[PDB]
């Protein structure tokens, strides 16, 4: 008997398949996110601002309160 | 069109694009590769055992 070499089918590899797909976002779902996050950034940043004016008139208050100075 | 060595046989995928643009000259041979393994996998159940000269 004389042995070449042997065929091998089983599945062919699959030839030609977009393997190409959309994850996690979608289009309407982000802009939620996006604008959420906005919302929620300059809410949280103003609060801040609003605590820094008790300390802006108490810190020029010690100029007015020192004439000796 | 032009058999050289057992072709027509073999099912092959040309891909002609639209515009005559870079991008469109870049993806058909993209999807020359994705339409290249077809060829070599019928190449391989389609085998004679025989000569080799």
């Amino acid at each position: 008997x004389x042995x070449x070499x042997x065929x091998x089918x089983x599945x062919x590899x699959x030839x030609x398949x977009x393997x190409x797909x959309x994850x996690x976002x979608x289009g309407y779902s982000m802009f939620a996110v996006g604008i959420g996050a906005l919302l929620f950034g300059y809410w949280s940043m103003m609060k801040w601002n609003r605590e820094r004016r008790r300390l802006q008139i108490e810190d020029f208050e010690a100029r007015i309160a020192l004439m000796p100075l | 069109t032009q058999p050289y060595d057992v072709y027509d046989q073999v099912e092959f995928d040309v891909p002609i694009g639209s515009r005559g643009d870079c991008y469109d000259r870049y993806l058909c041979r993209v999807e020359e590769m994705r339409q290249s393994i077809r060829i070599i996998s019928q190449c391989l159940n389609k085998m004679p055992p025989g000569e080799i000269k």
